[PDB]
């Protein structure tokens, strides 16, 4: 009864077009500038 | 109820006129079920 | 699991507001205008 209350109300598709996705623990960061700047003083000098 | 059925027979009895007809239902308006089932009530025939 | 999904979505009280109401048994007519007409004449006689 609830699930095809939700069928005719919202959608047939609705718990995967709603579902939770988000977890702290696959959070990422990106804060290396350093070493990345030593590989492109190395590749400025393989460039011609 | 008997309050709303008494008052909209009132209202028919104060203001009808010529060939006047008033059909009364209940249906929620925040249901798309109620409201497919209302136009295929305006629509097709009820015959009991 | 989908319980307390709806409930975090929408609401807690999203089936009762959205529940349907209608049922084309409890449709109501009125179209006697010719009896309340006769009743009216009467009762123009007892107004003064």
């Amino acid at each position: 009864e609830l699930i095809d209350l939700v069928t005719a109300e919202l959608g047939a598709d609705w718990p995967r077009l709603v579902a939770p996705v988000f977890d702290p623990k696959k959070a990422v960061v990106f804060d290396d500038r350093w070493a990345s700047a030593r590989e492109d003083l190395v590749k400025l000098w393989l460039t011609d | 109820d008997e309050e709303r059925l008494a008052f909209y027979r009132t209202l028919y009895r104060d203001h009808a006129r010529y060939g006047a007809a008033l059909w009364l239902v209940a249906a929620n308006m925040a249901s798309y079920s109620d409201v497919d089932a209302l136009v295929e009530w305006i629509g097709t025939e009820q015959t009991e």
